[PDB]
């Protein structure tokens, strides 16, 4: 037996059929778990955005996110794009807390984007819409720290998107540190962010 | 008539920091 071993060995040249098949499901069960996963995110950020020119980004994990940027990694984070409508600018949003540039590690810096999203075409451009900057704290009444500022057409920030996002725009100076974290900022250990995008005066129906 | 603010600059695909001066 050796010729015909291989007979009852045939039965052992079944072992990779069994086997190669379990291999087409750990494949699936992986890319629909990526997807599954996935979509999560998509519905943890369909959610979470907002319909009527405003932004209310809530960041969380604080001291887990600051040192980040701080002992480079993990940078910048960003809101969720928020729209005037449901058809309309993608407008997403970045945070510098540690800070990019002339605002880095002595300032926390946070700025306004605008995304390409497929009713740009149609919308007015380029953006050309009021955006006040705010900081929202937990406590009491707490000053809104922040400002808007009058879109320049000629910014390169500005313009009718035509990759996946824009230049940032906003200010590498926003809160000094060393107030944001003394203060109530931080409740929780977690901190707000309010978008405004004057759409006040604008062509209605 | 409006305001005059900052841009940025433009992404590599080497190392370097986030700047635009």
């Amino acid at each position: 037996l050796e010729s015909v071993d291989k007979s009852a060995g045939q039965v052992a040249r079944n072992t990779g059929l069994l086997e190669s098949q379990l291999s087409r499901h750990d494949q699936m069960l992986s890319v629909h778990d990526i997807r599954l996963a996935d979509m999560d995110l998509r519905f943890q950020v369909l959610e979470t955005a907002s319909y009527n020119g405003v932004l209310i980004w809530k960041i969380r994990d604080y001291k887990r996110r600051k040192q980040e940027a701080v002992m480079g990694k993990t940078l910048s984070l960003y809101s969720q794009p928020f729209y005037t409508g449901y058809f309309g600018y993608k407008m997403c949003a970045r945070v510098y807390l540690n800070g990019d540039g002339m605002g880095k590690g002595t300032h926390l810096s946070l700025f306004f984007v605008i995304m390409r999203g497929e009713y740009d075409a149609l919308l007015p451009w380029p953006f050309k819409q009021k955006v006040t900057l705010m900081l929202m704290d937990q406590g009491s009444s707490r000053r809104h720290l922040g400002d808007a500022f009058k879109p320049d057409p000629n910014s390169s920030s500005f313009k009718k998107p035509t990759g996946e996002m824009n230049i940032a725009s906003g200010c590498p100076v926003f809160v000094a540190q060393t107030v944001l974290e003394n203060g109530t900022y931080i409740k929780d250990d977690t901190i707000f962010i309010k978008v405004i995008v004057d759409t006040s005066d604008l062509p209605d129906p | 008539k409006t305001a005059a603010p900052v841009q940025e600059t433009l992404h590599g695909s080497q190392p370097v920091t986030q700047e635009d001066g």
